[PDB]
């Protein structure tokens, strides 16, 4: 057995959707909207394979559109928001010095809207990172994954820190070698 | 190499 | 923000067995958190799942060209876009690396924690299995499921408890659709 989803959606008031591909629970690629352009997960995907960006631009107009029609038709019922689970693991087992990436796994929430942010010692890290787009759920929500490429010590701690409406305050994740 | 196809999807009644 | 949030979230499903002998095809339509409407492949035409996507179904399901096209996507959707996908994802495979490391459990015959650690790898089918002097442990055994990294690999550890007595030997056994015959580390204690 095996799975492909076209998974979109649209948020309002935001006015943010997105447009991905899916395959066994990972990200084929997306399109990039401020760019109209197909992101792979993946570079080599590329190579393979090919995608219009307008004929998605089309289908997220399409999904705004009925958006507002089932927003309407609903009385304007808004969205119960589901705070999410945080994770914070090592793509490989740890070696002191030797480079690795921490994973930030954002799981089981909705709407799709977080804030996340890296502290190595408390200090927010910009540069380095990467981070995927929501990927859809079996359940109706959403999960995210937030990267850092780092290099293993023990003078370093991190944690992931992630905003939520779902949520009463920001949630730190920790990791520390040990 | 090769094209993918997206499904246009349906419109909701109104 | 303080405002409230509505949430439209289209998801079109391909679902392929015996490789593509047999798939079905699925356009659901989820507002907010619940779904309204859905076409099914083996059911052959649009059914609200819940009442707010009642006047769509029936919408739908008059018009011949919006259910034939629909039919018609096991075909010009769903097998076409395998023909694709095929070579990078259902024919992806990437061998696991296998660590054995006791987890902190440093003491010379206490208690301990062997963790099988096995990362990088794809798809995600995998079995893991402890032998202690060739006999499969089978009691014992705290795994962590599957993990998705999110980039195409997973890991996953398997955790033994034991306590070690010198001359004993716990193999580890990786099997995994990357390898012909089963990956092995053993651990001496
Ligand atoms: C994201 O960042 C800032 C927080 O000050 C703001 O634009 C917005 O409310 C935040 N969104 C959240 C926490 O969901």
């Amino acid at each position: 057995e095996h799975v492909i989803i076209q998974a979109e959606f649209y948020l309002n008031p935001d006015q943010s959707g997105e447009f991905m591909f899916d395959f066994d629970g990972d990200e084929i690629f997306h399109v990039d909207m401020a760019k109209k352009e197909t992101v792979w997960r993946l570079e080599e995907f590329g190579r393979f394979a090919s995608f219009e960006a307008q004929g998605a631009l089309a289908n997220i107009a399409v999904d705004k559109a009925n958006l507002e029609i089932m927003t309407k038709r609903s009385n304007y019922t808004p969205i119960t928001n589901v705070p999410p689970e945080v994770t914070v693991l090592t793509n490989s087992p740890v070696e002191l010095r030797e480079p690795n990436v921490l994973i930030c796994f954002i799981d089981k929430f909705t709407p799709p809207v977080v804030n996340v942010t890296w502290l190595r010692n408390g200090k927010p890290v910009t540069t380095g990172v990467s981070e995927t787009v929501f990927l859809p759920r079996e359940d109706h929500l959403f999960r995210k994954f937030h990267y850092l490429p780092f290099l293993p010590s023990t003078e370093d701690v991190y944690d992931c820190r992630v905003e939520h409406w779902g949520l009463d305050e920001p949630l730190l994740k920790h990791w520390e070698f040990d | 190499v090769l094209g993918l196809v997206l499904l246009r999807g349906e419109n909701l009644v109104s | 923000d303080t405002r409230p949030r509505f949430l439209w979230q289209p998801k079109r499903e391909c679902h392929f067995f015996n490789g593509t002998e047999r798939v079905r095809f699925l356009d659901r339509y989820f507002y907010n958190q619940e779904e309204s409407v859905r076409f099914d492949s083996d059911v052959g035409e649009f059914r609200a799942v819940t009442e707010l996507g009642r006047p769509d179904a029936e919408y739908w399901n008059s018009q011949k060209d919006i259910l034939e096209q629909a039919r018609a996507a096991v075909d010009t959707y769903c097998r076409h876009n395998y023909g694709v996908g095929e070579s990078f994802t259902v024919q992806r495979r990437v061998q696991p690396k296998v660590t054995v490391y006791p987890s902190k459990t440093q003491p010379l015959q206490h208690h301990n924690l062997l963790v099988c650690s096995v990362s990088g790898f794809y798809p995600g089918s995998i079995e893991v299995r402890w032998f202690l002097n060739g006999q499969e442990e089978k009691a014992g055994m705290v795994s962590t499921g599957l993990i998705q990294n999110g980039d195409w690999t997973f890991q996953t550890l398997v955790m033994l408890e034991t306590v070690p007595r010198s001359g004993e030997v716990y193999t580890c056994q990786v099997e995994h659709p990357s390898v012909t015959s089963p990956l092995t580390v053993e651990w001496r204690a």
